[PDB]
């Protein structure tokens, strides 16, 4: 306790991503509409504009 | 120099002790360091130096 602020022990946590998307499972909080065909539409599958 | 051996605890940046803040008081903005080791076989005298 008696240590400089330089020497206190920190805890590190490191997260490693991977944005390749090819199976995509860690999807983020969202809200899913319905599929319309035929049309010019915004799609956004998997995060995809 | 020569002291005991709580005080190379004393010798640390930012904490106070009467022979630290007395004698050197190492400065808050510190680049460098410091180097200790036993020295009771060539720094002992029986009668007491």
């Amino acid at each position: 306790p008696t240590y400089g602020v330089g020497h206190q022990p920190y805890r590190v946590v490191v997260l490693s991503f991977e944005l390749l998307h090819a199976p995509a499972t860690v999807c983020g909080p969202k809200k899913s509409t319905n599929l319309v065909k035929n049309k010019c539409v915004n799609f956004n599958f998997n995060g995809l504009k | 120099f020569v002291i005991r051996g709580d005080e190379v605890r004393q010798i640390a940046p930012g904490q106070t002790g009467n022979i630290a803040d007395y004698n050197y008081k190492l400065p808050d903005d510190f680049t460098g360091c410091v180097i200790a080791w036993n020295s009771n076989k060539l720094d002992s005298k029986v009668s007491g130096n």
